[PDB]
Protein backbone atom coordinates (compact mmCIF):
# COMPACT_ATOMS: atom_id res chain seq x y z
CA UNK A 1 0.00 0.00 0.00
CA UNK A 2 2.53 2.45 1.33
CA UNK A 3 0.30 5.09 1.88
CA UNK A 4 2.20 8.86 1.23
CA UNK A 5 0.22 11.75 2.90
CA UNK A 6 0.34 15.10 2.04
CA UNK A 7 2.47 16.44 4.45
CA UNK A 8 2.66 18.94 7.63
CA UNK A 9 1.42 22.48 7.28
CA UNK A 10 1.41 25.26 9.89
CA UNK A 11 -1.49 27.49 9.83
CA UNK A 12 -3.54 30.32 11.93
CA UNK A 13 -6.52 29.14 14.25
CA UNK A 14 -10.44 29.62 13.25
CA UNK A 15 -10.72 28.46 9.40
CA UNK A 16 -10.53 25.02 7.55
CA UNK A 17 -7.77 22.06 5.92
CA UNK A 18 -7.75 19.88 3.35
CA UNK A 19 -5.57 16.88 3.59
CA UNK A 20 -4.91 14.75 1.21
CA UNK A 21 -3.23 10.81 0.57
CA UNK A 22 -2.77 9.14 -2.38
CA UNK A 23 -2.46 5.18 -2.15
CA UNK A 24 -0.55 3.13 -4.59
CA UNK A 25 -0.43 -0.91 -4.92
CA UNK A 26 -3.69 -1.94 -4.05
CA UNK A 27 -7.22 -1.19 -5.54
CA UNK A 28 -8.51 1.71 -4.06
CA UNK A 29 -12.03 1.12 -4.18
CA UNK A 30 -12.14 -2.58 -2.51
CA UNK A 31 -10.67 -0.84 0.98
CA UNK A 32 -12.61 1.74 3.02
CA UNK A 33 -10.53 4.89 3.77
CA UNK A 34 -10.58 5.24 7.84
CA UNK A 35 -9.10 9.04 9.10
CA UNK A 36 -7.73 9.51 12.18
CA UNK A 37 -6.19 11.73 14.63
CA UNK A 38 -4.41 11.20 17.47
CA UNK A 39 -3.65 14.32 19.20
CA UNK A 40 -1.00 14.19 21.64
CA UNK A 41 -3.04 15.94 24.76
CA UNK A 42 -6.15 14.18 23.97
CA UNK A 43 -4.39 10.45 23.12
CA UNK A 44 -6.17 9.19 19.79
CA UNK A 45 -9.98 10.69 18.49
CA UNK A 46 -11.77 9.19 15.06
CA UNK A 47 -12.60 10.86 12.46
CA UNK A 48 -13.98 8.96 9.78
CA UNK A 49 -14.97 5.97 7.58
CA UNK A 50 -15.58 6.84 4.07
CA UNK A 51 -16.26 4.00 1.47
CA UNK A 52 -14.34 4.74 -1.99
CA UNK A 53 -17.03 2.51 -3.66
CA UNK A 54 -19.69 4.42 -3.69
CA UNK A 55 -20.88 7.74 -1.22
CA UNK A 56 -21.41 5.56 1.96
CA UNK A 57 -19.89 7.93 4.57
CA UNK A 58 -19.41 7.30 8.04
CA UNK A 59 -18.88 9.73 10.87
CA UNK A 60 -18.39 9.50 14.62
CA UNK A 61 -21.01 11.77 16.41
CA UNK A 62 -18.30 14.28 17.95
CA UNK A 63 -17.73 15.64 14.23
CA UNK A 64 -21.22 16.03 12.56
CA UNK A 65 -21.48 18.51 10.34
CA UNK A 66 -17.57 19.95 11.17
CA UNK A 67 -15.75 17.39 8.54
CA UNK A 68 -16.75 16.64 5.14
CA UNK A 69 -14.72 13.79 3.66
CA UNK A 70 -14.20 12.83 0.15
CA UNK A 71 -12.35 10.45 -2.68
CA UNK A 72 -11.13 10.44 -5.97
CA UNK A 73 -11.56 7.92 -8.68
CA UNK A 74 -8.95 5.41 -8.93
CA UNK A 75 -6.61 5.42 -11.96
CA UNK A 76 -5.35 1.53 -13.24
CA UNK A 77 -1.77 1.03 -12.95
CA UNK A 78 -2.22 -2.45 -13.45
CA UNK A 79 -5.41 -4.94 -12.77
CA UNK A 80 -5.63 -5.45 -9.21
CA UNK A 81 -3.07 -2.85 -8.05
CA UNK A 82 -4.68 0.83 -9.42
CA UNK A 83 -3.91 4.27 -7.50
CA UNK A 84 -6.08 6.73 -5.81
CA UNK A 85 -6.83 9.64 -3.69
CA UNK A 86 -8.87 9.96 -0.65
CA UNK A 87 -8.91 14.09 1.17
CA UNK A 88 -11.11 15.29 3.63
CA UNK A 89 -11.84 18.70 4.82
CA UNK A 90 -12.29 20.14 8.38
CA UNK A 91 -14.08 23.14 9.02
CA UNK A 92 -13.43 25.26 12.02
CA UNK A 93 -9.56 24.10 13.53
CA UNK A 94 -8.84 25.22 17.06
CA UNK A 95 -5.97 24.65 19.54
CA UNK A 96 -7.95 21.11 20.28
CA UNK A 97 -7.16 19.82 17.08
CA UNK A 98 -2.44 19.62 17.23
CA UNK A 99 -1.47 16.15 16.34
CA UNK A 100 -0.76 13.66 14.13
CA UNK A 101 -3.23 12.46 11.34
CA UNK A 102 -3.46 9.31 9.55
CA UNK A 103 -5.18 7.66 6.80
CA UNK A 104 -5.80 3.73 7.03
CA UNK A 105 -6.73 0.50 4.63
CA UNK A 106 -9.77 -1.35 5.84
CA UNK A 107 -8.62 -4.50 6.72
CA UNK A 108 -10.69 -6.80 4.72
CA UNK A 109 -13.56 -6.37 1.52
CA UNK A 110 -16.38 -8.53 3.21
CA UNK A 111 -17.36 -9.47 6.58
CA UNK A 112 -17.78 -8.47 10.28
CA UNK A 113 -14.09 -7.10 10.07
CA UNK A 114 -14.52 -4.81 7.69
CA UNK A 115 -14.04 -0.90 8.37
CA UNK A 116 -10.46 -1.83 10.28
CA UNK A 117 -7.91 0.47 9.74
CA UNK A 118 -4.55 -2.19 8.71
CA UNK A 119 -2.00 0.09 6.88
CA UNK A 120 -1.11 3.36 8.14
CA UNK A 121 0.67 6.18 6.33
CA UNK A 122 3.72 7.87 7.99
CA UNK A 123 1.49 11.07 8.67
CA UNK A 124 1.25 14.71 8.85
CA UNK A 125 1.62 17.12 11.75
CA UNK A 126 -1.08 20.17 12.39
CA UNK A 127 -0.35 22.57 14.87
CA UNK A 128 -2.77 25.35 14.55
CA UNK B 1 -12.48 6.92 27.21
CA UNK B 2 -15.11 5.35 27.94
CA UNK B 3 -13.27 1.77 27.34
CA UNK B 4 -11.13 1.67 30.11
CA UNK B 5 -7.70 0.01 30.25
CA UNK B 6 -5.31 -0.86 33.91
CA UNK B 7 -2.26 1.92 32.06
CA UNK B 8 -0.14 -0.20 34.40
CA UNK B 9 1.41 -3.61 32.81
CA UNK B 10 4.82 -4.87 33.54
CA UNK B 11 6.05 -8.08 32.17
CA UNK B 12 9.46 -9.86 32.84
CA UNK B 13 11.62 -11.50 29.82
CA UNK B 14 10.30 -15.00 28.58
CA UNK B 15 7.60 -14.66 31.26
CA UNK B 16 3.93 -14.10 30.01
CA UNK B 17 2.09 -10.86 31.25
CA UNK B 18 -1.53 -10.44 30.70
CA UNK B 19 -3.57 -6.97 29.80
CA UNK B 20 -7.10 -5.74 30.19
CA UNK B 21 -9.59 -3.38 28.32
CA UNK B 22 -12.44 -3.12 29.86
CA UNK B 23 -15.85 -0.87 30.14
CA UNK B 24 -19.90 0.23 30.69
CA UNK B 25 -22.74 -2.05 29.23
CA UNK B 26 -23.39 0.76 26.79
CA UNK B 27 -19.95 0.40 25.05
CA UNK B 28 -18.68 -3.45 26.37
CA UNK B 29 -17.49 -6.77 24.47
CA UNK B 30 -19.92 -8.90 24.76
CA UNK B 31 -22.27 -7.36 22.45
CA UNK B 32 -19.33 -6.02 20.98
CA UNK B 33 -16.33 -7.06 18.77
CA UNK B 34 -12.73 -6.52 20.09
CA UNK B 35 -9.51 -5.61 18.41
CA UNK B 36 -6.17 -4.83 19.60
CA UNK B 37 -3.19 -2.55 18.44
CA UNK B 38 0.36 -1.93 18.86
CA UNK B 39 0.95 2.32 18.69
CA UNK B 40 4.08 3.67 19.75
CA UNK B 41 3.77 7.10 20.64
CA UNK B 42 5.05 8.86 17.73
CA UNK B 43 4.99 6.05 14.75
CA UNK B 44 2.38 4.08 13.11
CA UNK B 45 0.38 1.67 14.62
CA UNK B 46 0.48 -2.03 13.60
CA UNK B 47 -2.48 -4.64 14.13
CA UNK B 48 -2.55 -7.54 16.07
CA UNK B 49 -5.99 -9.19 16.84
CA UNK B 50 -8.93 -7.95 14.77
CA UNK B 51 -12.40 -10.05 15.47
CA UNK B 52 -11.49 -10.90 19.27
CA UNK B 53 -9.09 -13.62 19.39
CA UNK B 54 -8.10 -13.95 15.92
CA UNK B 55 -4.59 -13.07 14.44
CA UNK B 56 -3.47 -10.94 12.22
CA UNK B 57 -1.05 -11.48 9.58
CA UNK B 58 2.54 -11.34 9.85
CA UNK B 59 2.52 -11.80 13.76
CA UNK B 60 3.89 -14.79 15.53
CA UNK B 61 1.36 -17.45 17.74
CA UNK B 62 2.85 -16.09 20.63
CA UNK B 63 -0.38 -13.29 20.85
CA UNK B 64 -3.63 -14.27 21.25
CA UNK B 65 -6.99 -13.13 22.83
CA UNK B 66 -10.03 -13.72 24.69
CA UNK B 67 -13.00 -11.87 25.55
CA UNK B 68 -15.82 -12.37 28.95
CA UNK B 69 -19.04 -10.79 29.68
CA UNK B 70 -17.34 -7.54 31.35
CA UNK B 71 -13.61 -7.40 29.38
CA UNK B 72 -11.51 -8.69 27.14
CA UNK B 73 -7.83 -10.05 27.91
CA UNK B 74 -4.44 -10.48 25.73
CA UNK B 75 -1.82 -12.79 26.94
CA UNK B 76 1.61 -11.83 25.63
CA UNK B 77 4.16 -14.43 26.05
CA UNK B 78 8.09 -14.64 25.46
CA UNK B 79 8.52 -11.07 26.48
CA UNK B 80 11.45 -9.61 24.07
CA UNK B 81 12.26 -5.91 24.94
CA UNK B 82 10.93 -4.34 21.45
CA UNK B 83 6.81 -5.23 23.68
CA UNK B 84 7.81 -1.84 25.65
CA UNK B 85 5.36 0.00 23.44
CA UNK B 86 1.73 1.02 24.48
CA UNK B 87 -1.21 -1.09 23.30
CA UNK B 88 -4.92 0.69 22.60
CA UNK B 89 -7.79 -1.61 22.88
CA UNK B 90 -9.99 -1.44 20.11
CA UNK B 91 -14.33 -1.79 20.21
CA UNK B 92 -16.25 -2.02 16.94
CA UNK B 93 -19.35 -3.01 15.70
CA UNK B 94 -20.13 -4.57 12.02
CA UNK B 95 -22.10 -1.75 10.92
CA UNK B 96 -20.51 1.26 12.97
CA UNK B 97 -16.85 3.13 13.81
CA UNK B 98 -14.58 1.64 16.78
CA UNK B 99 -14.16 2.95 19.73
CA UNK B 100 -10.60 3.56 20.50
CA UNK B 101 -9.93 3.37 24.18
CA UNK B 102 -6.96 4.80 26.99
CA UNK B 103 -3.46 4.07 26.61
CA UNK B 104 -1.41 1.31 28.08
CA UNK B 105 1.84 1.35 28.74
CA UNK B 106 4.09 -1.86 28.78
CA UNK B 107 7.43 -2.46 30.52
CA UNK B 108 9.84 -5.40 30.07
CA UNK B 109 11.67 -5.29 33.31
CA UNK B 110 14.43 -7.00 33.77
CA UNK B 111 16.24 -6.10 30.74
CA UNK B 112 19.98 -6.36 29.91
C1 LIG C 1 -17.54 -4.52 -5.03
O1 LIG C 1 -16.59 -4.43 -4.01
C2 LIG C 1 -17.00 -3.67 -2.90
C3 LIG C 1 -15.79 -3.44 -2.03
O2 LIG C 1 -15.09 -4.65 -1.90
C4 LIG C 1 -18.16 -4.38 -2.21
O3 LIG C 1 -18.68 -3.61 -1.16
C5 LIG C 1 -18.54 -4.31 0.09
O4 LIG C 1 -19.63 -5.18 0.31
C6 LIG C 1 -19.60 -5.86 1.55
C7 LIG C 1 -20.70 -6.90 1.55
O5 LIG C 1 -21.93 -6.24 1.40
C8 LIG C 1 -19.70 -4.83 2.67
O6 LIG C 1 -19.64 -5.41 3.95
C9 LIG C 1 -20.89 -5.16 4.61
O7 LIG C 1 -20.97 -3.83 5.08
C10 LIG C 1 -22.06 -3.38 5.88
C11 LIG C 1 -21.71 -2.01 6.48
O8 LIG C 1 -22.38 -1.03 5.71
C12 LIG C 1 -23.71 -0.88 6.27
O9 LIG C 1 -23.76 0.25 7.11
C13 LIG C 1 -23.54 1.52 6.52
C14 LIG C 1 -23.68 2.54 7.62
O10 LIG C 1 -23.20 3.78 7.16
C15 LIG C 1 -24.56 1.75 5.39
O11 LIG C 1 -24.31 2.95 4.69
C16 LIG C 1 -24.45 0.61 4.39
O12 LIG C 1 -25.39 0.72 3.35
C17 LIG C 1 -24.68 -0.72 5.10
O13 LIG C 1 -25.98 -0.79 5.64
C18 LIG C 1 -22.57 -4.40 6.91
O14 LIG C 1 -23.97 -4.28 7.05
C19 LIG C 1 -22.33 -5.86 6.51
O15 LIG C 1 -22.36 -6.74 7.61
C20 LIG C 1 -23.21 -7.85 7.27
O16 LIG C 1 -22.47 -8.85 6.62
C21 LIG C 1 -21.38 -9.36 7.35
C22 LIG C 1 -20.71 -10.40 6.47
O17 LIG C 1 -20.27 -11.46 7.28
C23 LIG C 1 -21.86 -9.98 8.67
O18 LIG C 1 -20.77 -10.33 9.50
C24 LIG C 1 -22.69 -8.96 9.44
O19 LIG C 1 -23.30 -9.55 10.57
C25 LIG C 1 -23.80 -8.40 8.56
O20 LIG C 1 -24.73 -9.39 8.19
C26 LIG C 1 -20.99 -6.10 5.80
O21 LIG C 1 -19.88 -5.89 6.64
C27 LIG C 1 -18.52 -3.89 2.57
O22 LIG C 1 -18.58 -2.88 3.53
C28 LIG C 1 -18.48 -3.25 1.19
N1 LIG C 1 -17.29 -2.46 1.02
C29 LIG C 1 -17.25 -1.17 0.64
C30 LIG C 1 -15.86 -0.59 0.52
O23 LIG C 1 -18.24 -0.50 0.38
C31 LIG C 1 -19.29 -4.57 -3.21
O24 LIG C 1 -20.32 -5.36 -2.70
C32 LIG C 1 -18.79 -5.23 -4.49
N2 LIG C 1 -19.84 -5.22 -5.48
C33 LIG C 1 -20.27 -6.29 -6.16
C34 LIG C 1 -21.38 -6.01 -7.13
O25 LIG C 1 -19.81 -7.41 -6.02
Amino acid sequence: GQLVQSGAELKKPGASVKISCKTSGYRFNFYHINWIRQTAGRGPEWMGWISPYSGDKNLAPAFQDRVIMTTDTEVPVTSFTSTGAAYMEIRNLKFDDTGTYFCAKGLLRDGSSTWLPYLWGQGTLLTV
Amino acid sequence: SVLTQSASVSGSLGQSVTISCTGPNSVCCSHKSISWYQWPPGRAPTLIIYEDNERAPGISPRFSGYKSYWSAYLTISDLRPEDETTYYCCSYTHNSGCVFGTGTKVSVLGQS
